[PDB]
């Protein structure tokens, strides 16, 4: 039935017209990117020190 | 070493001489041409000492990055002539020295190249293709150094000393427009770093 | 052409100490020298390509995660 398939694909984030959802992490990855440059450089900078 | 008073002079060469001769109050020449003119000839070898001098030191306008030196098909020789003011790789420590007037690989202890290599060159230019304020700073360096070697005057030397400075940093602030560098995106590491 | 100019001016210094003796002419050298050196010295770094994060010896061992 249309209300009682035992394959259920869930989205997490679900956009208009989009077969996909969207992850949570994703709306936060620029960050996620940006702290990692800053945590590279940082342990870096103690292994030249 | 290329001959600076082989060629035909040109107006920017003769300005530049009779510049240098009035730094110690020699009254200017019309020509370059040999007219057993001693001070001419020595304000002559110092521009073209100067000219090569700056020019080596590298700015964006006379450094090219990215330059094929092709070798001989039947040498596999690359020239390394002594207009080559400076020879670099592209990125990294420089793997390229002279040895005997061609391009040897230092790390590969070869001089034979199979096909060109790509290196940022430094390659000597005439004065009159530099740029204006350059060409201002060559001839207050080599006035300074005529002075000093051919009259030897301590009030000239003091004046050409501040003279040659001012003439530097108006190169430098040319060499920094002309550049146009930018440490966020322009810069190397930094613009990888501002991708979110 | 920096070091042969640095070594033309070093020689040049040396010359005049030993040969010409004039103390003016000293002091001119003596700056010239000064930035003829400076001028090798940024040859030197342009060549070399030095790098202490991985380019250094000890600390690209360090950089492994």
């Amino acid at each position: 039935p249309k209300e009682a398939c035992p394959y259920i694909p869930i989205r997490m984030v679900r956009l208009d017209g989009e077969s996909y959802g969207r992850s949570y992490i994703e709306e936060y990855l620029g960050d996620l990117r940006s702290l990692e440059n800053l945590q590279e450089a940082i342990v870096k900078m103690s292994m030249i020190s | 070493m290329r001959s600076y008073d082989m060629n035909v002079e040109t107006a920017a060469e003769l300005s530049a001489v009779n510049d240098i001769l009035a730094s110690i109050g020699e009254p200017p020449v019309s020509t370059l041409e040999g007219d057993a003119n001693a001070d001419a000839a020595n304000a002559r070898r110092i521009l073209n000492k100067i000219n090569r001098q700056i020019q080596s030191r590298g700015w964006t306008f006379n450094i090219e990055e990215g330059i094929t030196l092709l070798p001989d098909v039947y040498s596999n020789l690359i020239v390394y002539s002594d207009d080559y003011l400076s020879l670099m790789s592209t990125s990294g420590q420089s793997i390229y020295v002279n040895r005997g007037g061609y391009v040897y690989d230092r790390t590969s202890q070869s001089d034979r190249f199979d096909s060109g290599i790509t290196v940022n060159i430094i390659r000597l230019r005439d004065y009159d293709e530099m740029p204006e304020c350059f060409r201002y700073w060559i001839v207050t360096k080599a006035s300074r150094q005529f002075n000093n070697r051919f009259f030897g005057a301590p009030e000239v030397e003091g004046v050409l000393q501040e003279e040659e400075d001012e003439a530097r940093r108006l190169c430098m602030e040319y060499e920094m427009d002309y550049g146009g560098y930018n440490m966020l995106d322009g810069d190397a590491f930094t613009s990888g770093l501002l991708t979110r």
